[PDB]
């Protein structure tokens, strides 16, 4: 059976919306379209969408649902198609996906852990086990233990299927670089014969049995995403065999960030040659500037962000654990706090402390 | 600590006729429509604990006039040194009679008083409470139209609030006075193997003249002492500034230079000068990390109505970054009727007409 899987697209979104508005349609269209087109090529028997196909769960842009309907339109002339819809997806996609896969069989939405059987381009018989983003909401426990279940019991279905079993997941597995239940490889049900991804914007393979894939986003969407991959993913199933793919590459607009500590003349200089033909959008990070910088970007078009490099000693504190956080706060408190102001300032004499100790051991008997 | 607010019970008081609300750990926020009474819920609180509120200068103005029977009751109740304390109050405007109570509660339906008249329940709520009324609504109780009121106080009033929220100043009092009785006692004494007895009363005297002065010389640990305490407030707010504003704007603490400062790209911008946002923004992570540091002292976190001058792209920014007050079981509420702050909350208490709804 030959499968497109492409996710995370994120319609609607403009960059830099505070500093420099790029609206990425335009890209995001384009990338959309080669893919699309494809799909047709390779004529596909089946398309698998697994979530954020939408930028905004809660505002979505007229433009955005009008796209998307038009691709799912597309999309389903040349194969059926099946959607998991991700935690950025309007919350009202759901609704209408509901209803209308009542309606057509050439389009089924996915929004529970309800396995739900499904018909390729020539009859391939597909069992799809859905397993949606874990809303965030020991009670970590309970519903870590409550999704084990879950996991279980599309074993169980999955052991059922007729020709194809197929996970359809949308969350982050275990191993890369917030709040979000990270979920472990190992526990995506191996007898299924791919287990689709979204949600991560790199493509990224995650494990070969079963084949695990995140296909990436259609286009570079922030500064962290300079050196990924973005694409779809064509997948060909095969009842005897073991599982192909083949990335289909997307082609976006390039990004860049450009460091400097100070900015000189020189950095001035590269600044204008990084920029001058660059097809992409550019970041610079930098140390110490003269208010060049606010006024550089104004007039270099695709100067879209500047940033200063966050110190260390700053980065910590946020990242800084419970275990961390209330040894600082009971090294604040004004008596374990003046311990160090006298052992700097008069050293020698700790009986002091132990004359101090007695003392307010004394007055919190009164 | 652990001061932490428990039950509010009003009755016809300003805009609210009839509420009675629990207060939970981690994150309320409190919607309803212009005029519902959201703000009012906040005041009662205020004027519970002080006796006054922010709106009116006298008591009775606070009576809701358009409720038949012209008397406000207020009953609240927290939480502090595993001790509950419950505070009533009667605003009657035909009479123009203020009554206040204040007693603990114990081992079971049990009350005991420990003040009558308003004059005296004040007084023993400061005392109970440790912190002034200036430095309540300064701190963790921002009310409306006030958010920046910290951010651009003199430094005087800053330094004199820090030492408030963190000192302790009652353990304090009676250290300074155990100190004068103890050094006292030892020299009248020694006004009076005798070199050895007198060399070790002497020996403990000398000390307990140490330990006074790296203490009541004021100007000296008083000030190292909440310079610490403003740094790791100020290493807070730089880093949620950092995230909220890419490292564009700086905040720090210079007594000499009036106080806070702000920085724009490195240079000194006024709080009157910034964007209305802005200073939300600010003020906003500066009392965020207040609060922060300021757990295990104080356990709660109320901002009224401070999120309207908020663009749609900070609202979301500032409510990822409040979200991560949760993890302190403080009880924290935002006063909010904007559609686009509340979505990001799970649990709201409604109000409208002056009734939770
Ligand atoms: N002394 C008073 N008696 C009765 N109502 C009052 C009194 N003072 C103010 N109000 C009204 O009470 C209502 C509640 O105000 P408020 O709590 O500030 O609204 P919000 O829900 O927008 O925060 C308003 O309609 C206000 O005008
Ligand atoms: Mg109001
Ligand atoms: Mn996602
Ligand atoms: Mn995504």
């Amino acid at each position: 059976m030959k499968i497109l899987h492409t996710s995370d697209w994120h319609l609607g979104v403009t960059s830099w919306t505070s500093s420099r508005p790029v609206d990425r349609r335009e890209e995001l269209k384009k990338a959309l379209d080669k893919v699309v087109e494809e799909a047709e090529k390779r004529e596909v028997d089946l398309i698998l969408l697994t979530g954020d196909l939408l930028h905004s769960r809660n505002n979505p842009s007229v433009v955005a649902l009008h796209d998307l309907l038009d691709y799912l339109k597309r999309m389903m002339r040349t194969a059926p198609v099946v959607v998991l819809p991700g935690n950025q997806d309007w919350k009202g996609l759901k609704l209408f996906g509901n209803f209308v896969t009542s309606i057509s069989s050439d389009i089924t939405f996915v929004m529970s852990f309800e396995p739900v059987d499904v018909e390729a381009k020539r009859g391939q018989k597909v069992r799809i086990l859905p397993f949606p983003y874990p809303d965030e909401s020991k009670n970590e426990g309970d519903f870590r233990f409550f999704l084990e279940s879950r996991l279980n019991k599309l074993y169980e279905e999955a052991l059922k299927k007729e020709d194809f079993a197929i996970f359809m997941g949308h969350f982050t597995v275990e191993g890369l670089a917030g709040r979000e239940i990270i979920i472990n490889r190992a526990l995506i049900p191996s007898v299924v014969d791919y287990a689709a991804l979204g949600h991560i914007h790199s493509f990224r393979e995650i494990q070969k049995q079963p084949l695990t894939i995140y296909p990436g986003s259609l286009i570079r969407i922030d500064f962290g995403e300079e050196a990924d991959e973005k694409g779809a993913v064509f997948v060909e199933l095969k009842r005897g065999e073991p599982p192909r793919y083949e990335r289909i590459d997307a082609s976006p607009l390039p990004l860049k960030t450009l460091y400097y500590k100070k900015i000189d003349t020189s950095a001035l200089k590269s600044i204008r040659d990084s920029c001058r033909n660059f097809p992409g959008y550019v970041r610079v990070v930098y140390e110490e500037d003269s208010g060049i910088l606010p006024d550089l970007m104004g007039e270099i078009d695709n100067l879209v962000k500047i940033e200063r490099k966050s110190r260390r000693e700053i980065e910590e504190v946020l990242r800084e654990s419970p275990e961390e956080f209330k040894e600082e706060l009971d090294k604040l408190d004004y008596f374990e706090l003046f311990k160090e102001y006298l052992k700097k300032r008069e050293e020698n004499h700790e009986k002091l402390l132990k004359i101090l100790d007695e003392l307010l051991d004394e007055v919190k008997k009164s | 600590g652990h001061m932490r607010p428990e039950r509010l019970t009003v009755r016809n008081f300003l805009g609210l006729k009839n509420v009675d609300i629990e207060f939970q750990s981690g994150i309320t926020v409190v919607e309803g429509p212009n005029g519902a009474g959201k703000s009012s819920l906040f005041e009662a609180i205020s004027f519970a604990l002080f006796g006054n509120g922010i709106r009116y200068p006298n008591s009775y103005d606070y009576v809701n006039r358009n409720a038949v029977d012209g008397t406000a009751r207020l009953v609240f109740q927290f939480e502090r040194g595993g001790k509950r304390y419950e505070i009533i109050r009667e605003i009657n405007a035909l009479q123009r009679k203020h009554n206040a109570k204040l007693s603990e509660i114990l081992e079971n339906g049990k009350k005991a008083a420990i003040a009558a008249k308003p004059t005296s329940v004040k007084q023993e709520v400061e005392k109970i409470l440790g912190i002034e009324h200036r430095t309540f609504i300064r701190t963790v109780f921002l009310p409306q139209g006030e958010i920046d009121k910290l951010l651009i106080s003199p430094p005087s009033e800053i330094t004199e609030i820090i030492s408030d929220v963190f000192q302790s100043k009652e353990t304090l009092e009676k250290l300074e006075k155990l100190l004068k009785e103890k050094m006292k006692k030892l020299e009248n004494e020694i006004s009076s193997s005798l070199e050895k007895k007198l060399k070790e009363m002497s020996d403990e005297y000398n000390n307990l003249d140490l330990l006074r002065k790296y203490l009541f010389d004021k100007s000296n640990f008083s000030r190292y002492f909440t310079g610490r305490v403003l740094e790791a407030v100020l290493k807070r707010t730089k880093a949620y500034l950092d995230i909220l504003t890419n490292g564009r704007f700086d905040i720090d603490f210079d007594d000499e230079k009036g106080g806070f400062i702000i920085k724009d790209w490195g240079i000194e911008r006024p709080a009157r000068g910034l964007s209305g946002g802005e200073r939300a923004l600010i003020s906003i992570s500066l009392a965020m990390s207040l609060a922060e540091v300021a757990s295990g002292r104080l356990d709660a976190f109320f901002i009224d109505e401070g999120f309207s001058s908020l663009c749609t792209e900070n609202k979301e920014k500032i409510a990822s970054v409040l979200k991560e007050l949760e993890r302190l079981n403080k009880v924290i509420v935002f006063i909010t009727c904007d559609r686009e702050f509340s979505e990001a909350f799970d649990r709201k208490l409604r109000i409208t007409g002056g009734v939770v709804v």
